[PDB]
């Protein structure tokens, strides 16, 4: 039983929880309702177990993709912002927080991979992937390299793979077709073939992981990398004169990085649904509210139209939003589990030389489709 | 001397707390906890009552702890295996029904409301956005369910608009008001700012059937699969589902499904081999080190001793990931050294056998201090004169070790080694963090890898594999691998 | 011939260096500016900031503003010591008394119980946290001192993991000649007196082993303590340092400093336990 | 207290180390157990003390059946053959342990610890642990532990085996003095025939499970009930010669010596169940053989061994038609070479005679010292 | 191999447990160590074994220095006072342990084990573990382990102490049989005087860590160097009486008893020594000595009688053959033989006896 007449909120330890607590302190000044913010470890695994018994926090903040699971389990209240409130946020973010065609959380922030580059080594960053091979060759003469990113995790390599028609599950009209998997198609093959050939021509290395990539950019050894907003503070400490821009295009088509939308759901078992609604709609999701959290720890790009526009004056944040908008939303369905392992494996297989691109993705398609059906 | 009557006094005082807590547990609704605590305490009191059960006094406290935190969790896991407890079916029936009955739909209009004081009483205003019409009630008092006739008005209320604070303080009483428009419509508080025609999505009939107030469709509990299903059954299934008994369905699925059975034998062999080599190498390395570091001639042993156990003093999690860095095929300082000397770069991740070597190297690094520390203490049980005797028989250091030290240690070490085998059999974490089970076993329709243990391949089916988190399946397989490792210890 | 010492010194030194290397890389991460899992053994850009925040110091940063310590790392360490120390004492006391009965006394179905203990504790702990949470949630409303969000509950939870320690102490008890307690009994010693005054002092090495092993287990324990403890100021260090781990990145420098810090209490306990790790305790007792 | 064993049997599976043993030790009685190595002497003490289980039969201490009584409640102390000293405690602590378990005053403890310590010559070793002691010192510590305890029943299992002869004499006297002061039951196992003869009110002779004979010291020496006892009490062992019965009176037996001269001799020994012509064994102790010069029966042969003991000389003689050598004890240092001719006298009154089953023809010569 | 010690000293920090000891043990010699409980017998043996270090002095085995040679390389074996059996090994395995180390020959091992086990009467116990044996049986396993290995030097520490009278006799013989057959050096520690007298080529008498005397069994019995050796060799102990005129070849002393009798002794405040076996019946000798009987001990073969002489605080012990019927409190007189009397000075040293003994 969740205690009536107060608000318990759960948010991760890398978000601006002290900022959020100030928004709660204002809410208390206006309502007399005390707001408590907690950042317990593995809150994404804890919530399902406590909310099942009708306990847990009144509000939970996490990436949207987990919320489709919670919703199916019957742990989230169906929220009701009117048409006027929905106009205040970017419509594509509302697509991320739907279960069975119903809204189940309030979008807060937007997260996606961007092209980070060294201004001193590369003043004008390339707009296309095809441009890299030639650019690596003139940098190799100076002892540097063009591009180093995490080639081990499909999250980092997917933007290029997806660019020409690769996709996880077909998103028809508010419904994910679990039977329609697109890791086998011509676009995916072309994307992965290009990546493999970058390794084949020694522009990149098949066993470059997150740590090796990041260290090489921060030390000024590589001209560019592909990483998210979590990486910026490290580069600030390194004092690398750096920019964040739109990801390079493949075959005239934008990279499609996966989009993670930080979202706030209301616990279905909360006796404080109306209080939570008020807090989230009229207190947090305002310029002043989001600014309080942002000042504590930066939110990156936010879903609120008005505040994003003030944030986007920082080109790094504008680039994030741009790559996010041209990218694909992370499916909030359970069948995504199969996707991750199968695609991760296929890229390793193609990069190391164990399998060719064709068969590696053909097998990965088979493995996702049989796991999604039976 | 302490009193003899004091024993019966303490046993009486403890015999009071039990019963005071037991009958108190019997109330509200804690039956399983009342029965379990009764048999446990009564056994404890009986054991200390008669002096004929003396030996049990030594065993009871320890067995009580074990039953509570080892056996009880064990039984639940087994229990769960006979149900469909999963992400999809996580709630009890009651909870699932409760969730569904809390569901609502907007049946009518929506009005922004204000609260206005009239002396010591209140006045409720509604604003119709779509017509620009405004409605206002007569003076009323808060408290309980009440219906208010609203009247269309052009005038402003006399009182000053109430704060959010005042609305919030009076929210319960406010939520019990049914507002009535001049045209007959009923409207209730749906938020702190709005009154609307929000209504329950379903109604509970009494015989079990739920019916949707929006579509007229009827649903009934299908306890075979654990869902409210339309009604003789229809094609539609309502979520959330509820946990329900499935008997052998989770156990048989490991025997039914070909494809999850294809690499079973091959994975099993590697898991057995991985464990045996780990146990052997850790015991051997640990035993020798323990021997060398008690050797009184060794003038630095006190320092050596500490440094040798540090791999066990640091939490293994970071260490494993650092090893993952060190073992990188192109980067990582191991192969940078094997490039300069010897001139070879082993495929620690790409090649199945070298990956298995890497995994064993890391595990031995992780596990040798455990065995070292044990031997450090176990070695103290060997009397020194046995080595005076062996000296008179003409033994050297190596002969001492294999004819006296080793055999005297393997007997107490035997149960510890059998335990270390079972632990490493299920060493999920290591394989996940270091290799993710890779490299990939090709042709495995349900994904398997070369360094995958049995646990790694299995929990991938249960917690990944696109079905959500199936706890019942993982519980059933946990029972099966337990029965396998228990049969192995023979 | 004592070139054997030289060959042993040399081999141990080569072995130590090898086994230390991964740990020195952890130390390097804790001293490296920013948060980076890889780099040179001596970090090119050395930073004291990770150790400053861990030890309670505020950090002046690049833009001017001062960063106060986000977490009470030292309090977490103290909570670790407390939970590990009491816990270890409890596991020692429960398992020695148990072993004494298994080693010296006889009671029907003894062999089945011992082999039951070794088997049942080797069951895959996978759905255990579901069972455990339900247990301590229920326990808390009757004895709050040992419910959720308490050190008591955490300590209590570990007291069940004795099976192996029982066997270890049983085994050691059996190396000690029975006639010492036989003589004790004839002096009028009760089974308890013989246990405390004769057997235990001669068993002191294995008591140190079981204490060490339990202390290490407790300090490094995450899932159970993370499941039971809610309040930040009651976190153990193993629980607390999980704050540094996020879905896409780690605060490696903070995490490494925490890892290195947690090794400190284990080392001191290991050092202190040495005085009970002695040879020839039973010499002069039994002719044979 | 009294201690009695009725039909006490002990088995280690199918290996039986005590067969149907019956003993009756009265209060204040000093009973010495003797017997061959590994015959069951300690096993008896351990069953008495409660350290070993009894297979069948009943043990009584102070007239209470004790089979299932814990050792602590037996009123028994033991000087373990293996000493079983507490290796983590000093000599003083070892001797004072039993007293500390009672609520004994420290000055009371210190008084009777130092008392027993000074008679056992351990006074300078109180602070030493058993490891920092000689085996003979450790043995005295074991004696002192049981001596301080002053139990109802003392069990001493070869308590002097590792002490010098002179000290062995001093320890013998102190134990004897204690038994006189306290008048308590003492069961004492020894391999030293002098200890047995000097200390015992009664000697029990054991032979691989069975009780061979119970009796007074002089009673067993002069009148063994059989061939085994005769060869076990007194050392050097009794000589045995095969003889043939030639004639019988109710009060005496005439036998033919095995030598080529076939000499006949009457022995003052019972003729009960002794047929003319039967083969017997003639017993004669080394100390009882006579110098040849004045003797009716003479055995002569070649000297095989000379053992010069200082106080006496022992001479082993090979005599024709007898397989085993004859051992003889002369007083003082006698100069005799190996290979020389030697003759000894064989006195009829001191000859023992044993039937084919080894049972003794009861001697009828009244030997002084036995009632 | 031969064995010799040269100014060998041993100290536990500062406590001297062996002071400047000198021994020359020739190849094929049987030497026995005797001395009071805790005098340093086993310490000396262990120093020879290499189980104890040597502070100062020189130790040689087979004409080569051994001080710094480890125990295992000394060509030595030992029967431990405490047995020190291998608990995890059978009797057979305990006995064949050294042979299994130095070159395992399955048959040669089995045969020599079965032979040595037969003479120690252990053949029925070959499969036993030490826990399932008697003290005495374990002692014989200890012996069997050393005898089987056939070292160059046999060290035996009180190896018969827990064996019955009759078995002890048989073991002495087998130890002698092996000593003459191998002709190798044996150092033997015993508290049994009959063992010392019959086995030894040479007896070493130790006192508080130092050598009191070294010589032939009969040499030490008839001609001890000092009071301590006189009192230690031969049991029952030699009697001592605290005894005017001296001749060129002999000494005259006066008895403390009230009559104050003067007697000449063929020797070089003093103490007169006379053995219980050397005292004569009353009517025979010229020097009569009368007192009161205190203790009578009936041994079967002989009667030992304790006599409290007036003005003599210490009792006088007399041995006589056969069973003598004498009771406590009765008067008893013995003859004191002048030629058999020992004499000791103020310091403790003996005046050399001139009466030639057989
Ligand atoms: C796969 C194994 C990997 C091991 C890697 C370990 C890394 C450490 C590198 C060190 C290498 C060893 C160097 C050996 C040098 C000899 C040391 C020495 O000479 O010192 C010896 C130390 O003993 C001793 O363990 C002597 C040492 C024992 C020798 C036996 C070595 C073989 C071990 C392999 C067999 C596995 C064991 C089976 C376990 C299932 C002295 O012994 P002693 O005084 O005679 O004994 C009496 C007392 O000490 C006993 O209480
Ligand atoms: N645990 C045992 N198992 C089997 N036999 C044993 C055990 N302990 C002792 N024995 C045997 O019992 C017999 C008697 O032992 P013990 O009483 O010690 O003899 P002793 O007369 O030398 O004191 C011996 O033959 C010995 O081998
Ligand atoms: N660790 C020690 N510290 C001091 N004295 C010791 C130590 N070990 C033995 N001793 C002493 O050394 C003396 C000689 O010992 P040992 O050679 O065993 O005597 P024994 O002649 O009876 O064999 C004994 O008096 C003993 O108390
Ligand atoms: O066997 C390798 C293994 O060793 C250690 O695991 C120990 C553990 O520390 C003990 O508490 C107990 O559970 O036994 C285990 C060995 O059986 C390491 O902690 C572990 O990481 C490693 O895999
Ligand atoms: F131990 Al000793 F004489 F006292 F050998
Ligand atoms: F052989 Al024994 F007492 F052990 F006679
Ligand atoms: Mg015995
Ligand atoms: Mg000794």
């Amino acid at each position: 039983k969740i205690e009536e007449g107060k608000l318990v909120i759960w948010i991760n330890g890398d978000k601006g929880y002290n900022g959020l607590a100030e928004v709660g302190k204002k809410f208390e000044k206006d309502t007399g309702i005390k707001v408590t913010v907690e950042h317990p470890d593995k809150l994404e695994e804890k919530f399902p177990q406590v909310a099942a018994t009708g306990d847990g926090p009144d509000i939970i903040f996490w990436a949207h993709d987990r919320f489709g699971g919670y919703a199916q389990s019957g742990l989230l209240a169906e929220i009701t912002p009117d048409k006027a409130f929905q106009d205040k946020l970017y419509p594509f973010t509302w697509d991320a927080v739907r279960y069975n065609g119903k809204l189940i959380a309030y979008p807060i922030a937007v997260e996606a991979l961007s092209l980070i580059y060294n201004k001193d080594l590369l003043p004008n960053p390339p707009k296309t992937w095809e441009e890299i091979p030639a650019l690596d060759k003139e940098l190799k003469a100076k002892g540097k390299s063009a591009l180093m990113f995490n080639l081990q995790e499909p999250y980092f390599t997917w933007p290029l793979i997806a660019a020409d028609g690769g996709y996880a599950f077909k998103y028809e009209n508010g419904k994910y077709d679990i039977k329609d998997v697109g890791v086998d198609n011509a676009g995916a093959k072309a994307g992965l073939t290009f990546l493999v050939d970058l390794i084949k021509n020694k522009h990149m290395n098949a066993d470059t992981d997150y740590s090796i990539a990041e260290a090489a950019f921060n030390k000024g050894e590589t001209a560019m990398t592909i990483n998210g907003p979590w990486a910026w503070s490290n580069i600030d400490t390194s004092k690398v004169n750096y920019g964040v821009t739109v990801l390079p295009t493949f075959k005239g088509q934008p990279s499609k990085p996966f989009v993670g939308v930080l979202s706030a759901g209301i616990n279905a078992a909360s006796p404080n649904k109306e209080l939570a609604k008020e807090f989230l709609e009229n207190y947090l999701l305002t310029d002043e509210g989001l600014e309080a959290v942002n000042k504590d720890k930066p939110l990156g790009a936010v879903a609120l139209k008005s505040y994003e526009e003030e944030l986007a004056k920082d080109p790094r944040i504008a680039a994030t939003m741009e790559n996010a908008q041209k990218g694909e939303i992370m499916p909030n369905i359970p069948q995504m589990s199969a996707f991750w392992y199968a695609v991760r494996t296929a890229v390793i297989n193609a990069a190391s030389g164990r399998q060719t691109v064709d068969e590696a993705l053909k097998d990965a398609q088979t493995r996702i489709t049989k796991a999604s059906a039976s | 001397w302490q009193s003899d009557a004091l024993k019966w006094s303490v046993l009486g005082l403890l015999g009071l707390l039990v019963g005071y807590l037991v009958v108190l547990m019997y109330a509200q609704g804690e039956y399983l906890f009342a029965i379990t605590t009764l048999i446990l305490s009564s056994a404890g009191l009986y054991i200390f009552a008669n002096r004929k059960a003396y030996a049990w006094r030594y065993v009871y406290p320890g067995m009580a702890g074990m039953g509570l935190f080892v056996l009880f969790p064990l039984v639940c896991t087994i229990a769960i295996a006979f149900t469909n407890y999963s992400s999809t079916n996580q709630l009890t029936f009651e909870r699932a029904q409760e969730v569904l009955l809390d569901r609502s739909w907007q049946a009518g209009k929506t009005y922004n409301f204000g609260l206005y004081p009239a002396g010591d009483e209140w006045q409720l205003a509604l604003s119709d956005g779509e017509t620009g019409k405004n409605y206002l009630s007569d003076a009323f008092k808060f408290g309980g369910e009440q219906k208010l006739q609203l009247k269309e008005t052009t005038a402003q209320p006399e009182g000053e608009r109430a704060n959010l604070r005042v609305i919030t303080q009076n929210r319960q009483a406010l939520s019990d008001i049914t507002a009535i428009l001049p045209d007959g419509n009923k409207v209730m508080m749906s938020s702190l700012r709005q009154f609307s025609g929000t209504q329950p999505l379903y109604t509970l009939d009494g015989d079990g059937t739920l019916t949707n107030n929006q579509s007229g469709v009827k649903y009934r509990p299908n306890n075979q699969i654990g869902f409210y299903q339309s009604i003789n059954w229809g094609d539609e299934k309502l979520s959330p589902g509820y946990t329900v008994t499935t008997g052998w369905k989770n156990f048989t699925r490991v025997f039914t499904d070909e494809g999850i059975q294809k690499p079973f034998l091959a994975i099993f062999v590697w898991t057995v081999v991985f464990s045996l080599i780990t146990v052997f190498l850790t015991v051997a390395v640990g035993m020798v080190l323990a021997c060398l570091v008690q050797w009184e001639a060794l003038r630095g042993k006190a320092v050596y001793r500490v440094l040798l156990i540090l791999p066990y003093a640091v939490p293994s999690f970071i260490s494993i990931l650092i090893f993952k860095g060190l073992f990188n095929q192109s980067f990582g300082e191991i192969n940078m050294m094997l490039s300069a000397l010897f001139g070879v770069k082993p495929a620690w991740f790409s090649d199945p056998t070298t990956a298995r070597t890497m995994l064993i190297i890391v595990n031995t690094w992780l596990g040798y201090p455990y065995m070292m520390i044990l031997c450090m203490g176990l070695l103290k049980a060997i009397p020194d004169d046995l080595y005076e005797a062996s000296a008179m028989d003409g033994a050297g250091p190596f002969q001492n070790f294999f004819k006296i030290t080793l055999p005297l240690l393997i007997k107490p070490l035997t149960p510890l080694m059998i335990a270390s085998f079972a632990f490493n059999f299920n060493n999920f974490v290591l394989i996940q963090l270091l290799t993710n089970g890779g490299p990939d076993r090709l042709g495995t329709t349900t994904p398997a890898g070369y360094t995958d243990l049995l646990v790694n391949y299995t929990y991938r089916i249960a917690f990944e594999g696109g079905g959500g988190q199936d706890f019942g399946l993982a519980a059933a397989i946990a029972t099966l691998i337990f029965l396998l490792v228990g049969a192995l210890a023979i | 011939q004592k070139a054997r010492l030289f060959i042993t010194h040399l081999l141990l030194l080569l072995f130590i260096a090898a086994i230390m290397f991964p740990l020195l890389m952890v130390v390097a991460i804790s001293l490296r500016q920013g948060n980076f899992a890889t780099g040179s053994l001596i970090p090119e850009q050395i930073s004291w900031d990770h150790w400053k925040l861990a030890l309670g110091f505020s950090v002046e940063q690049a833009d001017g503003r001062i960063t106060p310590p986000p977490f009470p790392v030292l309090l977490w360490l103290w909570n670790s010591v407390k939970v590990a120390g009491i816990s270890a004492i409890g596991i020692v006391a429960l398992s020695t008394t148990c072993a004494y009965a298994f080693a010296r006394m006889r009671f029907p179905g003894k062999a089945t119980l011992l082999k039951g203990m070794l088997i049942f504790q080797m069951f895959p702990a996978v759905l255990s946290l579901v069972a455990l949470y339900a247990l301590f949630d229920r326990l808390g409303e009757y004895i709050p001192f040992i419910g959720l969000n308490t050190h008591g509950g955490v300590i209590f939870a570990y007291l069940g993991g004795i099976a192996l320690h029982v066997w270890t102490i049983k085994g050691y008890f059996e190396t000690i000649d029975s006639s010492l307690e036989e003589a004790a009994a004839l002096d009028g010693a009760t089974p308890w007196q013989a246990f405390r005054l004769v057997l235990l002092p001669l068993s002191v090495p294995i008591l140190a082993v079981v204490f060490i092993l339990s202390f290490i287990a407790a300090i490094t324990e995450v899932p159970v303590a993370s499941l039971l403890l809610r309040d930040v100021n009651s976190y153990t260090l193993a629980v607390g340092m999980q704050q540094y781990l996020n879905p896409q990145n780690y605060l490696w420098g903070d995490f490494a400093a925490a890892a290195v810090m947690s090794a400190l209490p284990i080392t001191i306990v290991f050092l202190l336990a040495q005085r009970w790790l002695v040879n020839g305790l039973t010499a002069g007792g039994v002719k044979g | 207290a009294s201690v009695q064993l009725q039909n006490v049997t002990k088995a280690w599976g199918e290996v039986v180390v005590s067969k149907d043993i019956n003993l009756d030790i009265h209060e204040g009685e000093f009973v010495v157990f003797v017997g061959p190595s590994g015959c069951g002497k300690s096993t008896l003490l351990r069953m008495i003390a409660g350290l070993e289980t009894i297979t069948s039969g009943d043990l009584f201490i102070g007239e209470k059946r004790m089979n299932d009584t814990p050792p602590a409640e037996r009123g028994v102390g033991m000087v373990f053959q293996s000493y079983a000293l507490y290796p983590h405690l000093s000599v003083a602590e070892n001797m004072s342990f039993g007293l500390k378990l009672a609520g004994a005053k420290k000055e009371v403890i210190n008084q009777r610890v130092n008392q027993v310590a000074e008679v056992l010559q351990l006074a300078h070793l109180l602070d030493r642990k058993p490891k920092a002691l000689s085996g003979g010192q450790r043995q005295r510590v074991a004696i002192g532990r049981t001596l301080v305890a002053e139990p109802s029943v003392f069990l001493l299992d070869e308590p002097l085996s590792n002490l010098d002869a002179a000290l062995r004499v001093q320890m013998r006297i102190e134990i004897s003095r204690l038994h006189k002061r306290l008048g308590r039951t003492m069961i004492y196992v020894t391999h030293d025939q002098v200890e047995a003869m000097t200390l015992a009110d009664k000697i029990v002779v054991l032979d691989a499970g069975r009780v061979a004979q119970v009796g007074k010291p002089l009673e067993l020496y002069h009148y063994p009930a059989d061939r085994f006892v005769a060869g076990f009490i007194g050392s050097p062992k009794m000589n045995f010669l095969p003889v043939k019965v030639t004639a019988t009176a109710i009060d005496q037996v005439q036998v033919e010596l095995p030598m080529p001269n076939r000499q006949q001799v009457w022995l003052p020994v019972e003729s009960r169940d002794v047929q003319v012509g039967a083969n017997m064994s003639l017993g004669i102790r080394p100390e009882h053989l006579l110098p040849s010069d004045i003797a009716d029966v003479i055995l002569e042969g070649e000297v095989q061994v000379v053992e010069q003991l200082g106080n006496e000389t022992q001479i082993h003689i090979q005599i024709p038609s007898i397989r085993q050598n004859l051992v003889y004890r002369q007083n003082d240092v006698v100069l005799v070479e190996e290979g020389a001719t030697f003759a000894i006298g064989l006195p009829p009154e001191r000859c023992h005679l044993f039937r084919e089953d080894g049972t003794a023809c009861r001697r009828l010569h009244k030997e002084p010292g036995v009632a």
